[PDB]
RNA sequence: GUGAAAGCGUGGCCUAACGAUCCUUUAGACCUUCGGAAUUCGAAGCUAGAGGUGUCAGAAAAGUUACCACAGGGAUAACU
RNA sequence: CCCGUCUUGAAACACGGACCAAGGAGUCUGACAUGUGUGCGAGUCAACGGGCGAGUAAACCCGUAAGGCGUAAGGAAGCUGAUUGGUGGGAUCCCCCUGAGGGGUGCACCGCCGACCGACCUUGAUCUUCUGUGAAGGGUUCGAGUGUGAGCAUACCUGUCG
RNA sequence: GCGACCCCAGGUCAGGCGGGACUACCCGCUGAGUUUAAGCAUAUCAAUAAGCGGAGGAAAAGAAACUUACAAGGAUUCCCCUAGUAACGGCGAGCGAACCGGGAACAGCCCAGCCUUAGAAUCGGGCGGCUCCGCCGUUCGAAUUGUAGUCUGGAGAAGCGUCCUCAGCGGCGGACCGGGCCCAAGUCCCCUGGAAGGGGGCGCCAGAGAGGGUGAGAGCCCCGUUGUGCCCGGACCCUGUCGCACCACGAGGCGCUGUCUACGAGUCGGGUUGUUUGGGAAUGCAGCCCAAAUCGGGCGGUGAAUUCCGUCCAAGGCUAAAU
């Protein structure tokens, strides 16, 4: 070792040459996955190629709680609120997740509205052609039925907007930094304050 | 590019540029960072002060997400406002633009630099520094706390 | 308690209308039917008590509650299970006395 | 055995920035419009109308 | 501290008399942390010393080989 | 005086070399670094993947609040978080006169000294949820900081290291 | 002495199953040192090589006794990032994950236990039939020390309403795969050559100028190549249509309930020892000792006590795809 260089820490002391993974098959993998997707689309025709509907869920942890993404499946509470029996939802293209809990009204209401939109946009063929049942669609709707290729219900964020508002005296007399400092102090000293209150 | 390698220029010069006396042997000073305290001590001390020893407390299973806190300076707040909103704010002095820095991925607002002259700005953020709040108040704006 | 809407202090976080969790069958994991309790009581009558349970009962009869808890902790491994076992022995002793 | 036997994990491919690729494409398209350059590249364009 | 005072005193009239990392241990704060929330033990941190490396810029270390082996050295002995 | 080599010193009573043909030794890869070329620029990088497409391992296109690096630092940590300079030299340019002249201009870089952020110390009017805030005022202390960004990608030589 | 059962013994008894072979990937066990640390013992090499076993076309894993602390995600697997990071380390040499986030693919389920008792409703063998991968009849046997059915925590049982859903067959095609047959154009004139497939001239085909052969650089001499057409066979799976009977006892779906609501033990957990891990007052595994509970139990990355809070439900089992 010589000169002023960063201290090296290369992890190459084992038989690493026997565990090298190359990517010469990357185009082949892409082609194989595309072929599988095409075969699946042909198989499930006329069902949408994007797959079953998924719920809207929040991101985990403080880093992503402002983000909205797709969850595994709709909760039992959401299905009950939307009037869709849980045993029927999977058969009509709705994913079901019996594990997800509903802690707030906003998420439950959002997913219920999503399910209602899907129901409004859903067309169901009868099990037997000559027999029409409660959940089946009319012949006119069935005739104009096609396979949807892309995502039929994109999960998108409401883009930010900067509006002009009046600055009132109440806002001009608010000490944000002082509020933050006092809240931090209260959080730090809650235990001591409770102990003193209990003692006295 | 082999044809540009200097060993090609050294073909026919015996030592290949590594000297007749010293030569190019396998590991004359040990492997890797060997001898950091004994025969490579001068190099470590002069170029890598602080290398040896330990300081501070440990933190088992430390997750960086709970420490996430992007910051933006007040001198960059105006750049977030779209051009049409900037024009509207310039035209009308009875209202101020309302910038939610959280929608742009910022948690805390710091107080480096200055704002546009004679422009009131309403800023909403999770946290703010005392200087940033003072500058916003002086500009005629206000600060709103969110989460 | 609802979130304050602040990022610091007590009850911090984004403001949402909190919803009580819907009841689910898993709320009864620690409970069992009356038949299971009856069967366990009958089998306890048939099979009696283990030697260390008898030792704990003797210690409680003498009045050495601390020694009984120490013996229970040594036998079972944890303070919580030792406390539970000592309480059960005390209940059995109370039933015997009455 | 040869010295330093060749291995498959040699860096065969290159990752050129998209902007530079587009620059090169635009330059080639512009050069295709210069008759002198087209002649200089070996094409017989003496009879093309324009 | 001393002297009336100027002033002198940050060890010995001057030129030698001594010691890193890691660990342990002591002193200091109404100090920081134990990461779901509190209190208390315990533990972990911050600043300054102490336990030592005398091969003294600081491995943890007994012989024998005539049964012997290898890489070298005329940088080095045993002739001329 | 016989070349090659080690050597203070080789024509050496120093070692290799009987002769010829062919083969024969600083490479590839990963992490950095300076330098240079190229693109863009407070941004930069589509090749994880997706849409396709020379009927196609290429080329082309695609970044939603994705991610990496950069865009803010100082503290073990709790935590706090850049008030936006002055001055001596100095390139170029503009005026008066033709002296090694005078005036204005004063980028790059260098020297010196302030100011701001943070660790530590010190300091304390007013408010305040009583432990927080911070008018004024600081320091022979400490920093890989600030004071109108300079990075990201990529190519090659060279250097350290596995 | 007979009979019933239990345990066991002999059968070339009737009918079945198993051993062994291969190595690129896969699963389990066992297990070094060279080497690096400029010496060396912990460490590193490496949870690797060697050794001993077990599968498939993939294996393994898999439906939370999970991740987290958020406005919360939601089986398993893999890729990018996290990250050369948290952590570990004679804190030396070195070593080094996971969660979130973005993508590929997606799929959920089966049991044990209280619940037929107006009768084991279950299953195997022989024999005889049938539209024979199975169905029916009869007869022996297994099984009450429990085969069927219901139930699996997401629930569920029971009761009452709603009238919402549920019952095959055969034909012809499409889709997938594997094959067979035919189909363009010069071998014109001159020269050199042993031989034109070379040079010059004159023509032609081209959705065919990929490639090969033939006496030298051959699109048009031959096989082929491009694009049509026709023909044959598998896979009984997916899909469209057509022809006929289409029976809701019963079982599910939805609503209600002052009733119940059964959930895996020498197992969890604890002490200690050894090994391993980034896992640090101890990450997993294993031996030995102790040894649970049901308003309870595991986890919440610093040991302990107290009070709360969050999250799941182990000690039984199956499961395609992304790799
Ligand atoms: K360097
Ligand atoms: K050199
Ligand atoms: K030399
Ligand atoms: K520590
Ligand atoms: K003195
Ligand atoms: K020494
Ligand atoms: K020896
Ligand atoms: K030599
Ligand atoms: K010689
Ligand atoms: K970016
Ligand atoms: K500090
Ligand atoms: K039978
Ligand atoms: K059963
Ligand atoms: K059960
Ligand atoms: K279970
Ligand atoms: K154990
Ligand atoms: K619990
Ligand atoms: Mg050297
Ligand atoms: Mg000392
Ligand atoms: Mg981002
Ligand atoms: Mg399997
Ligand atoms: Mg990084
Ligand atoms: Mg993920
Ligand atoms: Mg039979
Ligand atoms: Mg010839
Ligand atoms: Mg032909």
């Amino acid at each position: 070792m010589k000169h002023n260089n960063v201290i090296p820490n290369g992890h190459f002391k084992k038989h690493w040459q026997n565990y090298v993974r190359t990517w010469f098959n990357q185009p082949a993998r892409k082609t194989r996955r595309r072929a599988a997707r095409q075969q699946k689309a042909v198989k499930i025709f006329p069902r949408p190629t994007a797959g079953s509907l998924r719920p809207i869920v929040h991101g985990q942890t403080l880093k992503y709680n402002m983000k909205v993404r797709a969850g595994r499946g709709f909760s039992l509470e959401e299905l009950k609120a939307a009037g869709i029996p849980k045993k029927l939802a999977p058969t009509i293209g709705i994913a079901v997740d019996h594990r997800r809990r509903n802690r707030s009204l906003e998420g439950l209401q959002t997913n219920v509205q999503r399910l209602k939109t899907y129901k409004a946009k859903l067309v169901i063929f009868p099990r037997r052609a000559k027999k029409v049942k409660a959940g089946d669609s009319s012949a006119e709707e069935l005739a104009t039925a096609t396979q949807v290729q892309g995502s039929y219900m994109p999960i998108t964020r409401e883009q930010p907007a900067v509006d002009l508002v009046k600055v009132t005296d109440e806002m001009k007399s608010f000490n944000a930094y002082g509020k933050l400092r006092i809240e931090r102090t209260n959080a730090r000293h809650i235990g001591a304050r409770l102990k003193r209150a209990a003692e006295a | 590019t082999t044809r540009f390698k200097k060993n090609r220029k050294k073909r026919g010069h015996v030592s290949a540029g590594h000297g007749r006396v010293g030569k190019h042997r396998k590991h004359p000073g040990g492997r890797g960072n060997a001898g950091g305290m004994h025969h490579h001590r001068i190099l470590f001390d002069k170029y890598h002060p602080g290398y040896f020893g330990k300081v501070g407390m440990r933190y088992f299973h430390k997750l960086r997400n709970k420490f996430h806190c992007p910051t933006i300076n007040i001198d960059n707040l105006w750049s977030l406002v779209p051009q049409e909103v900037k024009d509207k704010a310039k035209s009308s002095n009875a209202t101020a633009p309302f910038i939610d820095v959280t929608q742009y991925g910022y948690f805390k607002v710091l107080g480096k630099g200055v704002l546009p002259q004679n422009q009131a700005v309403v800023v909403k953020a999770k946290l703010i520094s005392k200087n940033a709040e003072k500058k916003i108040k002086e500009a005629g704006g206000a600060v709103v706390l969110t989460a | 308690q609802p979130n304050t809407g602040l990022s610091v202090g007590l009850n911090k976080g984004h403001v949402v209308t909190k919803k009580e969790l819907a009841p689910r069958p898993s709320d009864r994991k620690g409970k069992t039917s009356k038949r299971v309790h009856f069967v366990r009581s009958l089998i306890r009558e048939v099979a009696g008590f283990a030697p260390y349970e008898k030792r704990i009962t003797e210690l409680l009869k003498v009045g050495k509650d601390k020694r009984a808890l120490k013996v229970a902790k040594r036998k079972l491994g944890t303070h919580k299970r030792a406390k539970k076992k000592r309480e059960e022995m005390s209940n059995a002793l109370r039933k015997m006395r009455a | 055995r040869m010295f330093a036997p060749t291995k498959i994990w040699r860096r065969w491919h290159r990752k050129i920035p998209v902007n530079q690729k587009r620059y090169a494409v635009a330059s080639a398209i512009a050069a295709s419009a210069v008759p002198s350059l087209v002649l200089a590249r070996g094409h017989r364009i003496e009879s093309v109308p324009e």
